[PDB]
């Protein structure tokens, strides 16, 4: 897994939490493009960000995404308990395969 | 899309697979087929990034020469929603290779964007 994630998030409800995906020089963000995924161990995965900050469709404003020289950042607000699942950061080049990264697990304390 | 794969098949160690999914509702040929595997030890591996267009082929370096994909013509249900196939072969299986494999749409026809997997098929499960 040579793009590295934290694989320790925690979020409270209607608070924001923030997650990282970072890696080398050799396979980074800024020379690369960034994409991010919702995969729940066991189903199909469902897209969320594609070029690096921009959304996909059918999800609400309340993802978005930004990417800096070293690593590149989501900000999930409004926390409802179905965000528990685990989110794989996504590098890819125009003319090449992604590189799928670690797995992050998220957890929406403070529920019911 | 509602991609339907083949299905999950049991089978001895050392040899070779062919699996198979057949997509209905969109054109075939306008969205690259991207294989995967995510195997449950391992967390998730690529396979490949065939183009149904034409022969462009794409392969990440772990898998040279062990997986030869491939695609069927499409067949026209209707203009701008046909059906068909995409299968690829993999030589050699070992214990390595027990999880759960998925075809994908590419997420757009032009663009830097373009070779993203969007929909994903329910899958199959190998376990060698
Ligand atoms: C009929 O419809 C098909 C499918 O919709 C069209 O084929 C698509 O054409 C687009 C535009 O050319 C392709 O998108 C481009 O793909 C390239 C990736 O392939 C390269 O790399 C592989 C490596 O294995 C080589 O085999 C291959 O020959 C290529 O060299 C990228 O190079 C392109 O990126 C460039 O353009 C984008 C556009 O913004 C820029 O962002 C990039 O910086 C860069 O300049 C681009 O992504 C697309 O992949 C094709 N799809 C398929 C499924 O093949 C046909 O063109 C169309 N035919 C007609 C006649 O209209």
């Amino acid at each position: 897994s040579v793009l590295t994630q934290s694989a320790s998030v925690s979020g409270s409800l209607g608070q924001s939490v923030t997650i990282s995906c970072t890696g080398p020089n050799s396979v980074c963000c800024s020379h690369k493009s960034i994409s991010w995924y919702q995969w729940p161990p066991g189903r199909a995965p469902t897209l969320i960000i594609y070029e690096d900050n921009e959304r996909a469709p059918g999800i609400s404003p309340r993802f978005s995404g930004y990417k800096s020289y070293w690593s590149a950042y989501l900000t999930i607000s409004d926390l409802r308990p179905e965000d528990e699942t685990t989110y794989y950061c996504c590098s890819y080049t125009h003319n090449s395969g992604c590189v799928f990264g670690t797995g992050t697990k998220v957890s929406v304390l403070g529920q019911s | 899309g509602q991609l339907v794969q083949s299905g999950a098949e049991l089978k001895k160690p050392g040899a070779s697979v062919k699996i198979s999914c057949k997509t209905s509702g969109y054109r075939f040929n306008f969205y690259h087929i991207n294989w995967i595997r995510q195997t449950a030890g391992r967390g998730p591996e690529w396979m490949g990034w065939i183009s149904p267009y034409s022969g462009d082929k794409n392969l990440a370096p772990a898998f040279q020469d062990r997986v030869i994909m491939t695609t069927d013509t499409e067949v026209p249900v209707t203009s701008f929603t046909s059906t068909g196939a995409a299968y690829m072969e993999i030589r050699n299986l070992k214990f390595d290779d027990t999880g759960t494999y998925f075809c994908a749409k590419g997420l757009l026809r032009d663009g830097s964007s373009t070779w993203l997997p969007y929909l994903w098929g329910q899958g199959t499960l190998l376990t060698v």
